[PDB]
């Protein structure tokens, strides 16, 4: 179940961590990038939706799938206030 | 796991 999340970062930023990618599997087989951190009351806890778990499959049309997790930080830290995150529930 |  693909779901849309929109935040406002803040001043401890998104409020989430990440892991996968290619060369960097966070489950054998799985190239994707995964939640692994959700931060107390961060943007992304305030909004509630994000979830230890969720794929991340896109974050501003930015695409997320099969891709290295530098590539998938570098994007995610080249983000303004303004995210749009799209991610697959398990 | 990275921190964001």
């Amino acid at each position: 179940k693909i779901m849309e999340i929109k935040l406002i970062k803040g001043p401890k930023g998104l409020g989430f961590s990440i892991a996968g990618g290619v060369g960097n599997q966070h489950i054998p087989g799985d190239n994707s990038i995964y939640v692994t951190k959700i931060i107390e009351g961060g943007a992304a806890h305030k909004d509630g939706k994000l979830q230890i778990g969720d794929k991340l499959l896109a974050v501003n049309s930015v695409c997320l799938e099969e891709v290295t997790h530098e590539e998938a930080v570098t994007a995610l830290k080249n983000t303004s206030d303004f995210v749009y995150l799209k991610v697959a529930k398990p | 796991a990275t921190g964001l």
